[PDB]
C-alpha cells in the first residue's frame, strides 16, 4: 500500500503551513507604511527598434548596457546597439519556432531555442567575423522555454519536459538536472551569485534550486494559476513572478511565503514578463493588456504606465546599470523607455 | 556628417545587414505556413510523407515544404513535445490554417478527436485560424460499414436519427450506408465549428485517403478561399 | 509500481524544504526597506538624470 | 436677407463637415504604425487629401460668391478652375484606385499579398494625383479649357474629353470591379451558407450584407456624380439648362466629396484609433 507516504506528505506540509504562519508576524503593507511613496513615473520611448517580420517573443540585454539580443519567430535573432540603432548581427536562426534567448555576460557568445528542442549557441568574436553555430545542446524532450548563461562554459535551460538541466558547452552535454516541477517550465531566472536560480512553471509554483548541489531547495505556491515569468529582486534575497492569474506576487526567501501581492480591478489578463529597477524600488510588468503597467515594490500602487505597444507585450528587460528598459511585443517593434 | 571610421563601419554595417533583411522579407511574404494537428492513429505521418512528391529525429518539430501552382507552403507538424499543448500552441497565432487529420475509422476514439478538435477551435489564441479538416482513410470506413458490423449507434445515438444532406454529393458506386456513416461523421465537426466565432474563422471538410496525391491540391484551394474570406471580412463584404 | 519510489522522493523534498530556517517576515520587510533606500539615490528610472548625462536623452 | 443667411448656414456646414472628416482620417495615419503597414490605408488617406483639397481650395470660394451673388477674386478664378477640376478629379480618380486595389485583393488573393507593397501603392496613387495635375493645368494654363464674374464655361471637346478621363472611364472600370467582387462574394457565400445549413439540419440572409455595402459604395458615388458629368457634356454641346440646376449638381459633387470618408473610413481600426485620439 502506497498511503503511508501520502499521510507523511500531508502532515509534512500541515508543519510548513503551520511554520509559514509562524514566520508571519506582520505584512510588507503593514511595515511600508510610513514609506514616502514614488512620485508618477512618466517613462517616454527614447528609441523604436525596427526590423524584424514577425512577433519578437524574446530580449535580452548586454552586460555593457550598450547591446541587445532580440529574436522573433521569422527566424531572425538580431543584436542592437541601442544607442545609435544599429544592427551590429542579424542571425539566421536552422528553426523559425524561438522561444527563448540570452546573451553572455562576457558578449562572447549568444544562445537561443524554441520548439525544436535544442539550444544553439552562437559565437559572435570568430577570427572571419561572419558568426556561427559553436554547439547544439540537444537533449531536453520538450520545447526549450528560457536560457541564461552562467558563465562561457555553463548555460541552465529549462523546458516543455517539466525540467531544467545545466550543461557544459564544451562537451555539449548536461552536468544536472532538475526534476521536482510537475507540468512545463516556464520560466528562469539565476540569483545575482550564481549560486542559486528560481524557476516556475505551469503547476503554478516556483522552486529555488542550488546550480551545484543539484537539488530543491524551497518551494513556493501562491499563484491559483499558470506562471509565465520571474525575476530575482536586486539584492538576492527575494523575488516576483507573474501569472496568467492577472496578479504578480512577490516572496522571500527566509520568510519563505508571500510577501506582497500586486493587483487591480481594471486588469484581468496574463502577465508575461516581470524586472526590477536596479534599487529594486520599482517593478515593471508586461501584459497581454498591449501595456506595461509600474509598481510601487513596497506598496503595491500602480506608480505609471508604459503605452507604447499595438499588440501582446512578450519580454521586458531593465539594463544592467539600471539606464532604460526595453520592451519587445507582438507588434514587431522593440521600445526603449526612460 | 559628423561620423568618424567607426561610425561609418557601424552604419555601413547595418544598412548591409538591412539589405539582407529587405531580401528575406520577400521570401517571408512569398510562403504559407501551415499547422499539422491530429493523434496517433490519425495517419498524418502518411499524409506528410505522400505530400513530399511537391517538394535529429528526437527534434521537437518536423518541417515539409510544398508548392503547388508556384505557391510555397511550409508545413510544421509538431512532435516529440508532451501531450499538454496548451502553451506552445500560442506560437501559432498566425499561421494561415491548421490542418487537423481524424482517423474517420475508430468510432471509439472519434469523441476524443471531436474534444480535441473543440479545445482547438475556441483557443483564445486562434481566434481567427480556419481549419482544414480532413477525416481520413476513408477505404477503412467503407470497409467497416460495408462489412455489415452495424455498430456507430453505440458510440453515437443520434446517427438512428440522422440522414444524409441533399447538399452531399456521393462518389460513383458509393452506398448508401457508407454515404450516411461518411456525412454523419462530418457533420459532428460541423456541429462544433458552427457553433462559435461569428465568421472570423472557417471548418473547410473533406474525405480522403493517405495515398490521396489531391492533398497538395486541397491545401491550395482552401488557402485560396481562407484569403478571399480574411479580404471580403476587411471590407464587410462578409 | 513505480509510484511508491515517485510518493518516496517527494516526502524526501517535502524533508529536506521542511528543515530549512526560516525568518520572522517583520525581518525579511525591513531587509528590502534597507535596500531600497540604501540605493534608490541611484536608480534613474526613480529620479530622471539631464539629458546630458543620460545616453537616451 | 434670410435666403443669403440660410444659404451662408448650410455651405458653412457642409465645408466644416468635409474638412473635419478628411482631418480626422489624416490624423488618425500619422499616429498609427499598424494603419501605416497596412497597405490599403495609402489610398484611403489619399482620398482624403483630395476631399480635404476640395474642402479648402475650391469650396469655401463659391460659397462667397453664392451668398454674394458676383465674383470678388478676379485673377484667382483662372487659378481656382484648375484647382476644381484637379481635386474633383483626383476625388473621384482615388475611389477608382480603392476598387482597383479591393478587386486585386479579391480576385487574385496570392499574387496580391506577393507582390502588393507600399512601393506599388504609392505609384498607384501617385499615378491618380498626376492625371488629375495633367488634365486641370495643362489645358487650363494652354487656356484649351474655355472656347464681375468668373468664366467656368467650357469648349466642347474639352468638356466632353475632359469627362471621359475624370468620370465615364472610371465609373465603368468602378462598376466592373464592384460587379466581378459582388460575383466572387455569392460563390463564398453558397459554400458558407451550405456548411451552416448541413450543422443546423444535423443539430435537429447574409447576400443582403454584400448588396447594401456595395449599394451604398456605387450608389452614393453615381447619384453625386452621374447629374453633374450629365450636364457637363449637355451644357456646352448645346452652346439646355437654367443655371441654379447647374449649380445644385455642382454642389452634389462636392458633397460625395463629405461622404467619401464616412463611407471608406467608418471600418473598426480606424474608429478604434478616433476614439483613442478623441478620448
Ligand atoms: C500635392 C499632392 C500630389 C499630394 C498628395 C498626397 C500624397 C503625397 C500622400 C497621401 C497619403 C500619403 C501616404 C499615407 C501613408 C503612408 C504609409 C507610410 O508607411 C509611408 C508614407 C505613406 C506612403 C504616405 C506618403 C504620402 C501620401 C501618398
Ligand atoms: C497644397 C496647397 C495647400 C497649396 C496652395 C497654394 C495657393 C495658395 C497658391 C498657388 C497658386 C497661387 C496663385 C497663382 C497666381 C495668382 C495670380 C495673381 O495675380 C494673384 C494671386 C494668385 C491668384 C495666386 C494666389 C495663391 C495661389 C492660389
Ligand atoms: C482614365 C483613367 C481612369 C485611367 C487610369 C486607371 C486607373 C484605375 C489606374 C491608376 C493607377 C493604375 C495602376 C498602376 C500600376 C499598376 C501595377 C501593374 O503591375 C499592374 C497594373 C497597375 C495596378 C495599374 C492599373 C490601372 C490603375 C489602377
Ligand atoms: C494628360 C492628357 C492624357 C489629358 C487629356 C488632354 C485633352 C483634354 C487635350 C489634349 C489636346 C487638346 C486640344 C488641343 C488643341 C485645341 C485647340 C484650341 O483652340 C481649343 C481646344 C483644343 C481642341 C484642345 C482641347 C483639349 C485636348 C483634347
Ligand atoms: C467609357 C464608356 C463606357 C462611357 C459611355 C458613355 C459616354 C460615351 C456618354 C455618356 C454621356 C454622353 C454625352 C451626353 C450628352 C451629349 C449631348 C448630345 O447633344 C450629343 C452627345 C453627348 C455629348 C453625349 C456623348 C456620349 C457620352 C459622353
Ligand atoms: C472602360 C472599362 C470597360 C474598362 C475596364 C478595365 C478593367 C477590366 C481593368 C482596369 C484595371 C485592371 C486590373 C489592374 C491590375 C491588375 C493586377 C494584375 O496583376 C492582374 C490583372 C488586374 C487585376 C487588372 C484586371 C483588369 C482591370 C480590372
Ligand atoms: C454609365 C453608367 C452610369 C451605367 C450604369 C449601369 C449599371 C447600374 C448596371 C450595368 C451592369 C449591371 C450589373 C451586371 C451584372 C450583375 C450581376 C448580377 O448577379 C447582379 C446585378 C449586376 C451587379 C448588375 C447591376 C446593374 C449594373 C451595375
Ligand atoms: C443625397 C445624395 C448624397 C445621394 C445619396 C443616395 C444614397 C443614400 C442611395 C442611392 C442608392 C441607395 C441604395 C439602393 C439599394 C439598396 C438595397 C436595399 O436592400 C437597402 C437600401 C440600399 C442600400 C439603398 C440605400 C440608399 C442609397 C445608397
Ligand atoms: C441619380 C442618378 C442615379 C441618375 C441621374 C439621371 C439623370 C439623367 C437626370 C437626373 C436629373 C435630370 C435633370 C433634371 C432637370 C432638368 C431640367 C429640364 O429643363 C431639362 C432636363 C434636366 C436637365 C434633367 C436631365 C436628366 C437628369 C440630369
Ligand atoms: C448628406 C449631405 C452630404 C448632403 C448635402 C446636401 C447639399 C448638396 C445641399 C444642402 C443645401 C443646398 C444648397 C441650398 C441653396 C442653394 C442656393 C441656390 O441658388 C444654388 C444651390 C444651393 C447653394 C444649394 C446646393 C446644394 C446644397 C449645398
Ligand atoms: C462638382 C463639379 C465641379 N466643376 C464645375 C465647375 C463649375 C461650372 C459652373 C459652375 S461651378 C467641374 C468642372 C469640369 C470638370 C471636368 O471637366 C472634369 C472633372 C471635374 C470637373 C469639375
Ligand atoms: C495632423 C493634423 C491634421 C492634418 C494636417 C495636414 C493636412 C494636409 C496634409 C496631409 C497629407 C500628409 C500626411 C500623410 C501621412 C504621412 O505622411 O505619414
Amino acid at each position: 500500500e502506497l498511503d503511508q507516504l501520502r499521510q507523511e506528505a500531508e502532515q509534512l506540509k500541515n508543519q510548513i503551513r503551520d511554520a509559514r504562519k509562524a514566520c508571519a508576524d506582520a505584512t510588507l503593507s503593514q511595515i511600508t507604511n510610513n514609506i514616502d511613496p514614488v512620485g508618477r513615473i512618466q517613462m517616454r520611448t527614447r528609441r523604436t527598434l525596427r526590423g524584424h517580420l514577425a512577433k519578437i517573443y524574446a530580449m535580452h540585454w548586454g552586460t555593457d548596457s550598450r547591446l541587445l539580443v532580440s529574436a522573433s519567430q521569422d527566424g531572425k535573432l538580431i543584436i542592437w546597439d541601442s544607442y545609435t540603432t544599429n544592427k551590429v548581427h542579424a542571425i539566421p536562426l536552422r528553426s523559425s519556432w524561438v522561444m527563448t534567448c540570452a546573451y553572455a555576460p562576457s558578449g562572447n557568445y549568444v544562445a537561443c531555442g524554441g520548439l525544436d528542442n535544442i539550444c544553439s549557441i552562437y559565437n559572435l568574436k570568430t577570427r572571419e567575423g561572419n558568426v556561427r553555430v559553436s554547439r547544439e545542446l540537444a537533449g531536453h524532450t520538450g520545447y526549450l522555454s528560457c536560457c541564461r548563461f552562467l558563465d562561457d562554459n555553463q548555460i541552465v535551460t529549462s523546458s516543455g519536459d517539466t525540467t531544467c538541466a545545466l550543461w557544459d558547452i564544451e562537451t555539449g552535454q548536461q552536468t544536472t538536472t532538475f526534476t521536482g516541477h510537475t507540468g512545463d517550465v516556464m520560466s528562469l531566472s539565476l540569483a545575482p551569485d550564481t549560486r542559486l536560480f528560481v524557476s516556475g512553471a505551469c503547476d503554478a509554483s516556483a522552486k529555488l534550486w542550488d546550480v551545484r548541489e543539484g537539488m530543491c531547495r524551497q518551494t513556493f505556491t501562491g499563484h491559483e494559476s499558470d506562471i509565465n515569468a520571474i525575476c530575482f529582486f536586486p539584492n538576492g534575497n527575494a523575488f516576483a513572478t507573474g501569472s496568467d492569474d492577472a496578479t504578480c506576487r512577490l516572496f522571500d526567501l527566509r520568510a519563505d511565503q508571500e510577501l506582497m501581492t500586486y493587483s487591480h480591478d481594471n486588469i484581468i489578463c496574463g502577465i508575461t514578463s516581470v524586472s526590477f529597477s536596479k534599487s529594486g524600488r520599482l517593478l515593471l510588468a508586461g501584459y497581454d493588456d498591449f501595456n506595461c503597467n509600474v509598481w510601487d515594490a513596497l506598496k503595491a500602487d500602480r506608480a505609471g504606465v508604459l503605452a507604447g505597444h499595438d499588440n501582446r507585450v512578450s519580454c521586458l528587460g531593465v539594463t544592467d546599470d539600471g539606464m532604460a528598459v526595453a520592451t519587445g511585443s507582438w507588434d514587431s517593434f522593440l521600445k526603449i523607455w526612460n | 556628417c559628423t561620423l568618424s571610421a567607426e561610425d561609418k563601419a557601424a552604419v555601413e554595417r547595418s544598412k548591409m545587414i538591412e539589405k539582407q533583411l529587405q531580401k528575406d522579407k520577400q521570401v517571408y511574404r512569398a510562403t504559407h505556413r501551415l499547422l499539422l494537428l491530429g493523434a496517433d492513429n490519425s495517419g498524418k505521418s502518411t499524409i506528410v510523407k505522400q505530400m513530399r512528391i511537391y517538394h535529429v529525429k528526437t527534434s521537437g518539430i518536423f518541417e515539409t515544404k510544398f508548392q503547388v501552382d508556384k505557391v510555397n507552403f511550409h508545413m510544421f507538424d509538431v512532435g516529440a513535445q508532451r501531450d499538454e499543448r496548451r502553451k506552445w500552441i500560442q506560437c501559432f497565432n498566425d499561421v494561415t490554417a491548421i490542418i487537423f487529420v481524424v482517423d474517420s475509422s475508430d468510432y471509439n476514439r472519434l469523441q476524443e478527436a471531436l474534444n480535441d478538435f473543440k479545445s482547438i477551435w475556441n483557443n483564445r489564441w486562434l481566434r481567427t485560424i480556419s481549419v482544414i479538416l480532413f477525416l481520413n482513410k476513408q477505404d477503412l470506413l467503407a470497409e467497416k460499414v460495408l462489412a455489415g458490423k452495424s455498430k456507430i449507434e453505440d458510440y453515437f445515438p443520434e446517427f438512428a436519427r440522422y440522414t444524409t444532406p441533399e447538399d452531399a454529393t456521393p462518389e460513383p458506386g458509393e452506398d448508401p450506408r457508407v454515404t450516411r456513416a461518411k456525412y454523419f461523421i462530418r457533420d459532428e465537426f460541423l456541429r462544433i465549428s458552427t457553433a462559435s466565432g461569428d465568421g472570423r474563422h472557417y471548418c473547410y471538410p473533406h474525405f480522403t485517403c493517405s495515398v490521396d496525391t489531391e492533398n497538395a491540391r486541397r491545401i491550395f484551394n482552401d488557402c485560396r478561399d481562407i484569403i478571399q474570406r480574411m479580404h471580403l471580412r476587411q471590407y464587410e463584404l462578409l | 509500481t513505480a509510484s511508491i519510489a515517485q510518493a518516496r522522493k517527494l516526502v524526501e523534498q517535502l524533508k529536506m524544504e521542511a528543515n530549512i530556517d526560516r525568518i520572522k517576515v517583520s525581518k525579511a520587510a525591513a531587509d528590502l526597506m534597507a535596500y531600497c533606500e540604501a540605493h534608490a539615490k541611484e536608480d534613474p528610472l526613480l529620479t530622471p538624470v539631464p539629458a546630458s548625462e543620460n545616453p537616451f536623452r | 436677407g434670410p435666403s443669403q443667411v440660410v444659404t451662408a448656414c448650410l455651405l458653412t456646414l457642409l465645408i466644416i463637415w468635409t474638412l473635419l472628416g478628411n482631418v480626422l482620417v489624416c490624423a488618425a495615419i500619422v499616429r498609427s504604425r499598424h494603419l501605416r503597414a497596412n497597405m490599403t490605408n495609402v489610398f484611403i488617406v489619399s482620398l482624403a487629401v483630395s476631399d480635404l483639397f476640395v474642402a479648402l481650395l475650391v469650396m469655401p470660394w463659391k460659397a462667397v460668391a453664392e451668398v454674394a451673388g458676383y465674383w470678388p477674386f478676379g485673377a484667382f478664378c483662372d487659378v481656382w478652375v484648375a484647382f476644381d477640376i484637379m481635386c474633383s478629379t483626383a476625388s473621384i480618380l482615388n475611389l477608382c484606385v480603392i476598387s482597383v486595389d479591393r478587386y486585386w485583393a479579391i480576385s487574385r488573393p496570392f499574387r496580391y499579398k506577393r507582390k502588393m507593397t507600399q512601393r506599388m501603392a504609392l505609384v498607384m496613387v501617385g499615378l491618380a494625383w498626376t492625371l488629375s495635375i495633367l488634365i486641370s493645368f495643362i489645358p487650363v494654363q494652354l487656356n484649351w479649357h474655355r472656347d464681375e464674374n468668373c468664366d467656368s464655361s467650357l469648349n466642347r471637346t474639352y468638356a466632353i474629353s475632359s469627362s471621359l478621363i475624370s468620370f465615364y472611364i472610371p465609373v465603368a472600370i468602378m462598376i466592373v470591379t464592384y460587379t466581378r467582387i459582388y460575383r466572387i462574394a455569392q460563390v463564398q457565400i453558397r459554400r458558407i451558407s451550405s456548411l451552416e445549413r448541413a450543422a443546423e439540419h444535423a443539430q435537429s440572409k447574409k447576400e443582403t450584407k454584400v448588396l447594401k455595402t456595395l449599394s451604398v459604395i456605387m450608389g452614393v458615388f453615381v447619384c453625386c456624380w452621374l447629374p453633374f458629368f450629365i450636364l457637363n457634356c449637355m451644357v456646352p454641346f448645346c452652346s439646355c439648362v437654367s443655371e441654379t440646376t447647374f449649380d445644385v449638381f455642382v454642389w452634389f459633387g462636392w458633397a460625395n466629396s463629405s461622404l467619401n470618408p464616412v463611407i471608406y473610413a467608418f471600418n473598426a481600426d480606424f474608429q478604434k484609433v478616433f476614439a483613442q485620439l478623441l478620448g
